[PDB]
């Protein structure tokens, strides 16, 4: 018995990450085992850690948490430093529009757990953590129960399956701060502190949890690892286009007929996501813009781009929020400003004051109360959130809003007049 | 101020769960809030002692993490997404329905202490917008009639 959760729609053309999670229910260990679950783990424990790193490297897997760092390379960096080492699953998923990770957690927890065990073995970590946002209580209870299932079947604990490898997985909960998804802030929170990002360098792979080598990976990233081991890295690389291989989850929301999570290859275009998969727009209205979470704004002239990691690609985490012709872009921009205002940790002065002022001033603009100096101030603040910032939030808090100013000048003009 | 045995036992489970005691601070604070309907200011000193932490450390943590509420006691927290795209899909209608049913606005508690409306950033269920939670339970808002039936399940 778990807390109620909405039944997010999920669809897959690949039948990998959503093979089970396309059904809105918890798949417990017996059902998982019937699908061949934990067999990739068994295979991994007969390989050397170095071989697993090699396979994950050759797979071309990249981080699905937004920065797109090559996963195998990250692991290689960690194992250059002496142990003990720590592995962390980042389940903090808190960006507007992003709900891809939760359906893995809530529906196919053993896929994630299996990935965690393999990844931990690869980097020689005997202690792993899942940090799940506080607003995902069902996910937390489901993970705690799944871990106990795995322990009873002998997939966790000491001397796993006779391999001499020991692991425990601990589940931590967040308590309302988006910044705790930033990997160094997450580590601070795991250490029982306020979730304040750390100056980098050093990076976690060198100095992380308790100052030890620490790999942090996103839920979706980790869920790919069982597939790489099961299929082999070559077979994995045949999924999707040569240059951007592997399955990807796209959480699609806003003004589409079929909002939900789509598992698609990365040669899919933004237009296809909206019109071929998500059923087109509500009322068949014209698309005005797509917000890539709280990161980027794409116009209707930019729908033919690939959902990949290329320079001209969609990028981000693949979050697709669709606005149609009747939606107010300034109102939407205000929602983004409000997010960054609420989430800055306030350590860095331009971020602290910039996120606040951006939202404050935009609200005045939206309500038709802004002076000419407010408009000038708004432009200035928007361009000056980033200086001295020590994490990615300060660097991007003005990005999407700036894109709306550049791509929708007419709409902003109406507010100025 | 002392924790009741039934609460103290759970706190102790959390504290023994991670390799280091202090790692359990957020689990403990969640447990405290679920028990009392808020974080009593008096609870922090004895919590700090169980975690082997200074009081000011625990105070700073409570202040930082948005989910914790030192001021208002409520049996049920109705967390309402006020982000994007919930705003496109009818957050305003959800808030109006809540006002019609309970007579309160965001930030307010009902006179009986039963419900508090808490505005929150994206709850990660955007496809099912507009989204709200009632304590741990999460729902899509469809209509006032539907909402009224949901709220009747919390007694
Ligand atoms: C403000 C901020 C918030 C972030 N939130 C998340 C998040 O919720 N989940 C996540 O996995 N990564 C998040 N990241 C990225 C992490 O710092 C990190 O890059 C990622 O967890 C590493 O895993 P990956 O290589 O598998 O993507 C965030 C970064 C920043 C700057
Ligand atoms: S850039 Fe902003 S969110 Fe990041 S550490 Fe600085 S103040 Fe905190
Ligand atoms: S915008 Fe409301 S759940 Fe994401
Ligand atoms: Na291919
Ligand atoms: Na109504």
């Amino acid at each position: 018995s778990y807390p109620a959760i909405p039944r997010i729609y999920a669809e897959t053309t690949l039948n990998m990450l959503l093979k089970r999670a396309k059904k809105p229910r918890v798949h417990s260990i017996d059902e998982y085992l019937k699908d061949g679950g934990y067999q990739a783990l068994e295979k991994a424990l007969n390989m050397s850690p170095e071989e697993i790193i090699d396979w994950v490297d050759k797979s071309t897997l990249r981080g699905r948490g937004g920065a797109g760092f090559p996963t195998g390379k990250k692991w290689k960096f960690a194992v250059q430093n002496p142990g003990p080492r720590y592995f962390i699953c980042n389940a903090d998923e808190s960006e507007p529009g992003t709900f891809k990770d939760r359906i893995i957690i809530e529906r196919d927890p053993h896929l994630l757990i299996e990935g965690i065990i393999i990844s931990s073995y690869a980097i020689g970590a005997n202690e792993a953590y899942i940090y799940i946002r506080g607003e995902y209580p069902a996910g937390y209870y489901i993970l705690r129960d799944a871990i106990e299932e795995a322990k009873k079947k002998g997939f966790l604990g000491k001397n796993i399956l006779g391999s001499g490898f020991d692991l425990e997985i601990y589940v931590a909960r967040g308590a309302g701060a988006y910044i705790c998804g930033e990997e160094t802030a997450l580590i601070e929170s795991l250490e029982g502190k306020r979730g304040h990002p750390r100056l980098k360098p050093p990076y976690p792979v060198q100095k992380g949890l308790w100052g030890k080598p620490t790999v942090v990976n996103n839920v979706e990233t980790i869920a790919n690892v069982p597939f790489i081991i099961s299929m082999g890295w070559e077979e994995y690389r045949y999924i999707g286009p040569s240059d951007y291989a592997g399955p990807k989850l796209f959480p699609v929301s806003g003004k589409v007929k079929k909002p939900g999570v789509y598992e698609l290859p990365m040669n899919t275009t933004l237009r296809e996501v909206i019109f071929k998969y998500a059923g087109g727009t509500l009322g068949n209205k014209k698309v005005k813009a797509v917000f890539s979470g709280a990161l980027d704004c794409f116009s209707s002239e930019e729908l033919d781009i690939p959902m990949d990691y290329s320079p001209l690609g969609f990028g981000g985490t693949g979050t697709v929020i669709v606005l149609t012709e009747e939606d107010d872009i300034v109102e939407a921009a205000l929602k983004i400003a409000e997010f960054y205002e609420h989430e800055t940790c306030g350590q860095c002065t331009p971020c602290r004051v910039g996120c606040y002022e951006q939202a404050n001033l935009l609200e005045k603009i939206y309500k038709g109360e802004a002076t000419e100096q407010d408009w000038e101030g708004f432009d200035f603040v928007n361009r000056n959130i980033q200086p001295t910032s020590i994490c990615g939030l300060g660097a991007v808090a003005g990005r999407l809003i700036r894109q709306t100013l550049e791509k929708f000048p007419e709409e902003w003009e109406k507010y100025r007049k | 101020f002392e924790f009741p045995e039934e609460l103290k036992t759970k706190l102790q489970e959390h504290i023994n769960y991670f390799p280091k005691k202090r790692q359990a601070i957020l689990l403990c604070l969640h447990e405290i809030q679920n028990y009392y309907g808020y974080i009593p200011p008096e609870s922090l000193k004895p919590l700090a002692d169980m975690l082997e932490l200074p009081l000011n450390h625990v105070e700073g943590v409570v202040a930082f993490y948005d989910m914790f509420d030192r001021e208002d006691k409520a049996k049920y927290r109705i967390r309402v997404c006020v982000s994007i795209p919930c705003h496109l899909m009818g957050t305003n209608k959800l808030l109006k329905a809540l006002e019609n049913i309970l007579g309160i606005k965001p930030g307010e508690v009902t006179p009986d202490g039963k419900f508090k409306i808490v505005p929150v950033q994206c709850l990660g269920a955007c496809s099912e917008a507009p989204v709200f939670m009632v304590n741990d339970d999460e729902y899509k808002f469809e209509s006032e009639v539907q909402l009224n039936e949901i709220l009747s399940r919390y007694t």
